[PDB]
């Protein structure tokens, strides 16, 4: 006999970015200023998303 | 790097020497125009055709050869992917740094 | 794992092919081998001597091409 089978993969999964202004102080000037002198932490995570 | 070096030397004399029995085993001595004879036979052609067309297939071995010892002198990122293993540790530490 | 380790290596005397009136024969498989009398062809992976027939090899071109070539006799069964 001749007999066919399927098999299903994953290939890819979503493409995502944050952005740190926004999720932390969202349209704060204050919090942003404060926010400022930690830009080293920000930039590692949005080079691991890309 | 040498003991590396060494490594590599030693499995293509024995590659050119031998041929594939030194896996197996114990190392067996052949002729390269056999050896040859053999990996055309394991394609599925006949080994009379390596045998009357043997000045031309050592031709383009060399030329090959050749060709790709000039397409390594010339500037290019054929290397590309053991860079970023550098680059990606020396960012690492310098990350810590200036955290 | 079971596996298959073959041992005791021998040295041989080998040819690419042989001529015989004007012809070249090649082995279907194995090798041509001497063992200080006469001509045999043998399996690579393991010594069993044949005595080199009409069915044992083929038949492709004449001798003035191949490297090493050499004078022999093919046993015909007739
Ligand atoms: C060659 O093979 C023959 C088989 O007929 C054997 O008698 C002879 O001993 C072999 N030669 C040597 C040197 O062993
Ligand atoms: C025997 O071999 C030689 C070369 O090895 C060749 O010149 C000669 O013609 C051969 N003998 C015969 C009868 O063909």
């Amino acid at each position: 006999s001749i007999s066919i089978t399927t098999e299903v993969m994953p290939v890819s999964m979503a493409k995502t970015s944050v952005d740190c202004n926004m999720y932390i102080c969202g349209d704060s000037t204050e919090c942003a200023n404060l926010l400022l002198q930690y830009g080293s932490f920000c930039t590692q995570l949005n080079r691991a998303l890309s | 790097d040498d003991m590396i070096a060494a490594y590599t030397a030693a499995l293509v004399s024995g590659t050119a020497t031998a041929g594939w029995t030194f896996g197996a085993g114990a190392a067996l001595q052949i002729p390269f125009a056999m050896q040859m004879a053999y990996r055309f036979n394991g394609i599925g052609v006949t080994q009379n055709v390596l045998y009357e067309n043997q000045k031309q297939i050592a031709n383009q071995f060399n030329k090959a050869i050749s060709q790709i010892q000039e397409s390594l002198t010339t500037t290019s990122t054929a290397l590309g992917k053991l860079q970023d293993v550098v680059n990606q540790n020396a960012q690492a530490l310098n990350t810590l740094v200036k955290q | 794992h079971v596996t298959y380790v073959p041992s005791q290596e021998r040295n041989f005397t080998t040819a690419p092919a042989i001529c015989h009136e004007g012809k070249a024969y090649f082995p279907r498989e194995g090798v041509f081998v001497f063992n200080g009398t006469s001509w045999f062809i043998t399996q690579r992976n393991f010594f069993s001597p044949q005595i080199i027939t009409t069915d044992n090899t083929f038949v492709s071109g004449n001798c003035d091409v191949v490297i090493g070539i050499i004078n022999n006799t093919v046993y015909d069964p007739l």
